[PDB]
């Protein structure tokens, strides 16, 4: 059996969102819907086509007929951003099937510049001959940054590794970048800096031995 | 209140057997049906199988062939999963859950035979990260991240812990044994060229508290049985 789900859906706050679950005569099966905000575990939203789990607000409703079942979310708000999976039980073969999941994004979120915190190596780490600089980047939207490191003004390369952006609970993004150096290397420059570029503007933080 | 908690080795060698347990509290194993589900990184949910608590009747994802066993243990109020001959395709977060079932009667001669229809999964556990790899387990080193002079001159300041050089995922971090929750931000791990992960966790606190309040980060790395409460000196 197959369950089909569009990879994404976008809607503006207050608007109605529609997530579809297509399957050959899925109308004859009972459909459940799950909401997941990774890395949290999934939460059961709707069972038996249209019965809400306790604590799920009325603005979520389900329907099922023919070859499509639908989860409708009216008055969409930021708290609704999440991945939604449909799921059925096929009693003929005793197999549980899930759709691929649909990521719902709420549009109109204002641009937010990253906040940046940079830490130097700790005494503890240096007495083991190592020096890791840590640049923590938070609360940005959209979820894309570029990070560049510099030592006394000259670009650094490398010893640098940077995470992909990940969505925070407040719907903005976070990332981090690390500069791994030897204790000697760290002591050789007067200044190090982490420069973060977002939507054509940059934010820089500096640390010194 | 039904609470499920998965546990088991986080590192499995390719071709070996994955064994996970789900501890059930707030209710009896025998009074429900129970299921295992997995989710590969950045992918969707996949059903593994289910078992009837008092009945032992099982159903498995057919594509898992004969690699899958699910079992129950009443005396410990647990259920379990075994997945043999694993490969990197079995790397994933594994969840346990309760599945809602309604049993329907149909009178025969004879007599009546029962039918079962399965509904939603609820009471999901937090999930356990399983990595299939030939690399070695390594517990982290934990270092303090101390705010700068300039930063502590602001009204608030971030201090934190760097959890350095561990394998495999994951690590958890709490502050002051969990009594400190507001202002906490744990960043997702970076995978370094050394093959090891590092992550950072920071808590933003009033600069007035710096050097009078004690701040301790509690780091747990289950795969290595590492549990460290590191005092962050200021």
């Amino acid at each position: 059996y197959d369950l089909t789900q569009a990879r994404s859906v976008s809607v503006s706050p207050g608007q109605t969102a529609r997530v579809t679950c297509g399957g050959d005569n899925i109308g004859s099966k009972s459909v459940q819907w799950y909401q997941q905000k990774p890395p949290q575990a999934p939460v059961l939203v709707m069972s038996a086509d249209d019965e809400r789990s306790s604590g799920i607000p009325e603005r979520f409703s389900g329907s099922n007929s023919g070859n499509t079942a639908t989860l409708t979310i009216s008055g969409v708000e930021a708290g609704d951003e999440a991945d939604y999976y449909c799921q059925v039980w096929d009693s003929s073969s005793h197999h549980m099937l899930f759709g691929g999941g649909t990521r719902l994004t709420v549009l109109g979120q204002p641009k937010a510049a990253p906040s940046v915190t940079l830490f130097p190596p700790s005494s503890e780490e240096l007495q083991a001959n190592k020096a890791t600089l840590v640049c923590l980047i938070s609360d940005f939207y959209p979820g894309a940054v570029e990070v560049a490191w510099k030592a006394d003004g000259s670009a650094v390369n490398a010893g640098v590794e940077t995470t992909k952006p990940s969505k925070q609970s407040n719907n903005k993004y976070a990332a981090s970048s690390y500069l791994s150096l030897t204790s000697d290397q760290w002591k050789s420059h007067k200044s190090y800096s982490c420069q973060v570029t977002h939507e054509g503007s940059t934010v820089e933080k500096t640390v010194a031995p | 209140q039904l609470q499920l908690q998965e546990s088991g080795p986080g590192l499995v060698k390719p071709s070996e057997t994955l064994s996970l347990t789900c501890a059930v509290s707030g209710g009896s194993i025998s009074n429900n049906h129970w299921s295992w589900i997995r989710q590969p990184p950045g992918k969707g949910l996949e059903w593994i199988g289910l078992i009837s608590g008092s009945g032992g009747s099982t159903d498995y994802n057919p594509s898992l062939k004969s690699r899958v066993t699910i079992s129950t243990d009443t005396s410990k109020n647990q259920f379990s999963l075994k997945l043999s001959s694993v490969t990197a395709a079995d790397t994933a977060v594994y969840y346990c859950a309760r599945i809602d079932v309604v049993i329907t009667s149909h009178e025969d001669d004879f007599g009546d035979y029962y039918t079962g229809e399965y509904y939603g999964l609820d009471s999901w556990g937090q999930g356990v990260v399983v990595t299939v790899s030939s690399a070695s387990t390594k517990g982290p080193s934990v270092f303090p991240l101390a705010p700068s002079s300039r930063s502590t001159s602001e009204s608030t300041a971030a201090l934190g812990c760097l959890v350095k050089d561990y394998f495999p995922e994951p690590v958890t971090v709490s502050w002051n044994s969990g009594s400190l929750t507001s202002g906490v931000h744990t960043f997702p791990a970076v995978l370094q060229s050394s093959g090891l992960y590092s992550l950072s966790s920071v808590v933003t606190v009033p600069s007035s508290s710096l050097g009078t309040q004690t701040y301790v980060c509690n780091v747990n790395h289950k795969p290595s049985n590492t549990k460290v409460d590191k005092r962050v000196e200021i």
